C-alpha cells in the first residue's frame, strides 16, 4: 500500500534505484552471454544462433541505457534529493510523480516480452529499418511500444523537475545558490522535454511503416530520414546520461576536499555550452550513409567543440581537490575514478569526430570501447559514488568500509581489463554485432572474457557491503540534506528553511 | 632418434627454409635490383647473411637433435 | 542569473560560429542541385550544370590549393 | 564544511582515518580481490572448458602447422601469390611474393 500509492518524493526515489538495480541485475546477466559466446573463435553457448544473439545485444543496450542508468540518476537521484536541496517541502505535482514510475515496470515486462515472442527483436537498440519492418510478427512492437513508454515516463518526469525547480524554492534562494546537482537535473529535464518526442515520432513513423504499409521508411520513402530523426534525438540521450554523473561528481569532490567548488559560474556555462551543443552534432553517427561532403564538413567541425567545456569541468574538479583538505573514501575514489577514466573515454570520441578517420573505425569495437568508457566509467562510477555517499540518509543502513574498497578495486580492475582491449580489436577491424570473427582476434577477446569475469564477480560483491548504522545529531552544513537525520522524517523540512543574506 | 648414413642438415635446412619468407623477398629484391649494374661493385651478401642467419637460428636445435 | 564568466565568451564564439554554421548549412539545402521535384529541370543542361558545379565549388574552393599541397595532416608525413 | 565530515565520519566509524593514502590496509585488500579474481577465472575457464559446441577445424595442430609452413601468403586466380601485409613484415618494394622472388 505504502509502496504502492504513495505521493512522497522520497518513497519514489528509493523505488526508482530499487527498479534500476534490477535492471543493472538483467544487463549484466545478458552481458556475460555476450562475452561467453565472444571467448573463443567459432560456435559458444548459443550454438551457433545468430539471431538469438543479436536478440541478447539489443536487448541488453536497452535495457542498459533506459532502464539502469536514467532510473538511477534522473528518476532516483533526483526525485529523492532535488526538493530536499532546493528546500521544496515536495514535488510540484506529486502523483504525476509516482505515474513517472509506474510506467517503467510495464516497459520493462513488454521489453522482457517480447524476447518471448516468436524469434525476438534482433535489430540493434537503435532498430533500423528495413531490417526492424522486415522482421515478422510482434516482437518488435512490443519493443517499440516499451520504448514508448518509457519516453512518456521520461517526459513526465522532466515536466515534474522543470516546475519543481522554477517554483518551490526557498525564500531568499535565488538561481546562484542552488548546487551542481540541481542545476544539472534541470539541463537534464530541458534536454529530455526537447529531445523525447523527437524519438517518439520516429517510433510512431515505425510502426506505420510495419502495420499500416505506409511510405515512410520503405521502397519509395526514405531510410536516411529514420537516421536523421534517431540520432536528433539519440545524441542529447547520451548527454541525459551523463549530467547527473556530472553533479554526483561536483558533490562528491567539494565534501571531502572540504573546500567549495572552484568556479561556479564557469561550471554552469560550461553544462550549458554541454546542453546547446548536443542539439547540433547528431549526424556524427551517419558519416558511412552517403551524406555530401559540405553536411559531413560541418558535423565533423562542430562535434569537437564539445572538448572545451567538459575539459573546463574536469580541470575546474581538479582545481576543487587542489589545495584543499583531502581525505579517501569509497565515494571519494569512485570520483577521483571518474575524472581519470571519462577523460580515456572522452579522448576517444575526438578521434571519432573526425570524419575521415571515421571511415576506419565505423561500427567496429574501437567504437564499443569509447562509450563502454563514457557509460561505466563515467555513469556507473557516479551512481556507485552516491550509493556509498548518501546511502545511510536515504535507506537508513551503513556500509563495511573494507568490502567497499574490495568491491571498487574488483569493478577497477574488471571494466578496464574488458575494454582496453576492444580497443586494439576495433583499430585491427573487428566489426561490431558479431558472436564469430577471425582466428587472429582470439587473444584480446580472451583477455576481455576474462575482465568481464571480474566484473561480474565485482557486482557478486557489492551486495555484502551493508550493514548497521549509527546515528548522530547534525549541527552544521553547506548543503540541505546533510542537517537532515538519518533517515529523515516523511515530511522533510517540517519548516520551510529560510536564506539570510547578511546585512551591513 | 635414430640416426642415418644421409646427412639431415640440408633437409632440416630445407624445412627451416618457409619461416623466413620476408628475408628471402627481400634477397630476391636485392638481385633483381642489382641485374642492371656494370661496374662489378655491387653484390647482395647482407640480405642473403640475413635469410641465412634466420634459416640458422631455426635450424640448429633439430640438427643436433639428429645427431648422435 | 548571474554574471558571465570571463570564460563564457571565449566559449561563445566558437558557440556562435556553430550556429551560423548550422544556419547557413540547413539554409543552402534549398538552393541545391538535387532538391528539384521535377524530371524537365535536366532537360536544360546548361543551368543544371552550372547550379550544381557551384554547388560543388562553394566551401570546398578554400581547400583546393591545399588537397593539391596534400596538406592532409597537422605535421609533415612526408 | 567541516562539522559535515566530522559527522560523516561517526555515521561511518568503519572507515579509517589513520594518516594515509589507502586508509584501509593492503593486507585486507589484497587477499579478497585476489580471492575474486581466482573466482573469476574459475568462472572463465569453466566456459572455454565445458561450454563449447564447435571448435572450428583451423585452430588444430595440422592447420596451423601446414599454415606456419606457408606463412603470411595468399595466393591468386590471375597473378602470381603475394606476401600479405608488406609494411609490417619488411618486405622490400622489389619483392611482390615468394614465387616471383
Ligand atoms: C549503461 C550502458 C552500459 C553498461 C553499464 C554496459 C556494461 C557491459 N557491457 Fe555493454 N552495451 C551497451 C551499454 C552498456 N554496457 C550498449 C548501448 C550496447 C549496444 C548494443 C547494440 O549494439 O545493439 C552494448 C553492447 C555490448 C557489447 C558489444 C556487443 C556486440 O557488438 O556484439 C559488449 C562486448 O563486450 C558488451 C559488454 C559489456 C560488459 C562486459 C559490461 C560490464 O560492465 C557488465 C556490467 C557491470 C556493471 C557494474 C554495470 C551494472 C551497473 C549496476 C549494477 C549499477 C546499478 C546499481 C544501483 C542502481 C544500486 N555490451
Ligand atoms: C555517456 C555517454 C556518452 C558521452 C558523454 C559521449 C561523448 C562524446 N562522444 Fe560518443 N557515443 C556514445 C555515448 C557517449 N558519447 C554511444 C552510446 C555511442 C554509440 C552509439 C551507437 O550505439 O551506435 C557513441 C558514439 C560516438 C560517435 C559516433 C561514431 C560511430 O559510432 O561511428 C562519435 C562521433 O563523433 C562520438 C564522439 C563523442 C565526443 C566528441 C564526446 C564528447 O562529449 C567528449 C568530450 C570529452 C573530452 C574530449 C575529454 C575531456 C576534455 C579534455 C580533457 C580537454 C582536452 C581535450 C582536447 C584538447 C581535445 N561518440
Ligand atoms: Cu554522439
Amino acid at each position: 500500500m505504502r509502496w504502492l500509492y504513495s505521493t512522497s518524493h522520497k518513497d519514489i526515489g528509493l523505488l526508482y534505484l530499487v527498479f534500476a538495480f534490477f535492471g543493472g541485475l538483467l544487463g549484466t546477466s545478458l552481458s556475460m552471454l555476450i562475452r561467453y559466446e565472444l571467448a573463443l573463435p567459432g560456435r559458444g553457448l548459443l550454438d551457433g544462433n545468430g539471431q538469438l544473439y543479436n536478440v541478447i545485444i539489443t536487448g541488453h543496450g536497452i535495457i542498459m541505457l533506459l532502464f539502469m542508468v536514467m532510473p538511477a540518476l534522473f528518476g532516483g537521484f533526483g526525485n529523492w534529493l532535488l526538493p530536499i536541496m532546493i528546500g521544496a517541502p515536495d514535488m510540484a505535482f506529486p502523483r504525476l510523480n509516482n505515474i513517472s514510475f509506474w510506467l517503467n515496470p510495464p516497459a520493462l515486462a513488454l521489453l522482457l516480452l517480447s524476447t518471448l515472442v516468436e524469434q525476438g527483436p534482433g535489430t540493434g537498440w537503435t532498430a533500423y529499418p528495413p531490417l526492424s519492418v522486415q522482421h515478422s510478427g510482434t516482437s518488435v512492437d512490443l519493443a517499440i511500444l516499451s520504448l514508448h513508454l518509457n519516453g512518456l515516463s521520461s517526459i513526465l518526469g522532466a515536466v515534474n523537475m522543470l516546475v519543481t525547480v522554477a517554483g518551490l524554492r526557498a525564500p531568499g534562494m535565488k538561481l546562484l545558490h542552488m548546487p551542481l546537482f540541481v542545476w544539472a537535473i534541470a539541463l537534464t529535464a530541458v534536454l529530455v522535454i526537447l529531445a523525447v518526442p523527437v524519438l517518439a515520432a520516429a517510433l510512431v513513423m515505425l510502426l506505420t511503416d510495419r502495420n499500416i504499409n505506409t511510405a515512410y521508411f520503405c521502397e519509395s520513402g526514405d531510410l536516411i530520414l529514420y537516421q536523421h530523426l534517431f540520432w536528433f534525438f539519440g545524441h542529447p540521450e547520451v548527454y541525459i546520461l551523463i549530467l547527473p554523473a556530472f553533479g554526483i561528481v561536483s558533490q562528491v569532490v567539494s565534501f571531502f576536499s572540504q573546500k567549495p567548488v572552484f568556479g561556479l559560474t564557469g561550471m554552469i556555462c560550461a553544462m550549458g555550452a554541454i546542453s546547446l551543443l548536443g542539439f547540433i552534432v547528431w549526424a556524427h553517427h551517419m558519416f558511412t550513409v552517403g551524406l555530401d561532403l559540405d553536411t559531413v564538413a560541418y558535423f565533423t567541425s562542430a562535434t569537437m567543440i564539445i572538448a572545451v567545456p567538459t575539459g573546463m569541468k574536469i580541470f575546474s574538479w581538479m582545481a576543487t581537490i587542489y589545495s584543499g583538505r583531502v581525505w579517501f573514501t569509497t565515494p571519494m575514489w569512485f570520483a577521483v575514478g571518474f575524472i581519470c577514466l571519462f577523460t580515456l573515454g572522452g579522448v576517444t570520441g575526438v578521434v571519432l569526430a573526425n570524419a575521415g578517420v571515421d571511415m576506419l573505425v565505423h561500427d567496429t569495437y574501437y567504437v564499443v570501447a569509447h562509450f563502454h568508457y563514457v557509460l561505466s566509467m563515467g555513469a556507473v562510477f557516479g551512481i556507485f559514488a552516491g550509493v556509498y555517499f548518501w546511502g545511510n540518509l536515504i535507506t537508513g543502513l551503513g556500509y563495511h568500509e573494507g568490502r567497499a574498497m574490495v568491491h571498487f578495486w574488483l569493478l577497477f580492475i574488471g571494466v578496464n581489463l574488458t575494454f582496453f582491449p576492444q580497443h586494439f580489436l576495433g583499430l585491427a577491424g573487428m566489426p561490431r554485432r558479431m558472436f564469430d570473427y577471425a582466428d587472429c582476434f582470439a587473444g584480446w577477446n580472451a583477455v576481455s572474457s576474462f575482465g568481464a569475469s571480474i566484473s561480474f564477480i565485482s557486482v557478486i560483491v557489492f551486495a555484502t557491503t551493508f550493514q548497521e548504522a549509527v546515528r548522530t545529531v547534525p549541527r552544521t552544513a553547506t548543503t540541505l540534506e546533510w542537517v537532515l537525520l538519518a533517515t529523515p522524517a516523511h515530511h522533510a523540512l517540517s519548516q520551510v528553511p529560510v536564506l539570510r543574506t547578511a546585512s551591513s | 632418434v635414430e640416426y642415418t648414413e644421409d646427412d639431415p642438415k640440408p633437409q632440416i635446412e630445407e624445412d627451416c627454409k618457409p619461416h623466413c619468407v620476408k628475408e628471402w623477398a627481400a634477397y630476391k629484391a636485392c638481385a633483381e635490383r642489382i641485374k642492371d649494374d656494370t661496374t662489378g661493385q655491387a653484390h647482395c651478401s647482407g640480405q642473403y647473411f640475413d635469410f641465412w642467419k634466420c634459416v640458422d637460428h631455426c635450424a640448429a636445435p633439430k640438427i643436433f637433435a639428429h645427431l648422435k | 542569473p548571474f554574471k558571465l564568466p570571463l570564460d563564457a565568451y571565449i566559449l561563445m564564439l566558437p558557440i556562435t560560429y556553430a550556429s551560423a554554421a548550422f544556419v547557413a548549412m540547413c539554409c543552402r539545402v534549398p538552393t541545391a542541385d538535387p532538391e528539384t521535384s521535377s524530371i524537365a529541370y535536366y532537360e536544360d543542361e546548361q543551368k543544371s550544370a552550372a547550379a550544381a558545379q557551384r554547388y560543388d565549388n562553394s566551401f570546398k574552393q578554400f581547400f583546393d590549393a591545399r588537397i593539391r599541397n596534400h596538406k592532409v595532416g597537422v605535421f609533415q608525413n612526408w | 564544511a567541516r562539522a559535515q565530515i566530522e559527522r560523516w565520519a561517526a555515521e561511518h566509524p568503519t572507515a579509517p582515518r589513520v594518516g594515509r593514502i589507502f586508509e584501509v590496509p593492503l593486507g585486507y585488500v589484497v587477499p579478497r580481490v585476489a580471492a575474486g579474481i581466482a573466482a573469476a577465472g574459475c568462472l572463465w575457464y569453466m566456459n572455454n572448458t565445458f561450454l563449447q559446441t564447435y571448435r572450428p577445424e583451423s585452430l588444430s595442430k595440422e592447420f596451423l602447422e601446414e599454415q606456419a609452413k606457408i606463412g603470411e601468403v595468399a595466393q591468386r586466380m590471375n597473378a602470381p601469390p603475394v606476401y600479405l601485409n608488406p609494411f609490417t613484415n619488411r618486405i622490400p618494394g622489389s619483392i611482390l611474393g615468394p614465387e616471383d622472388a
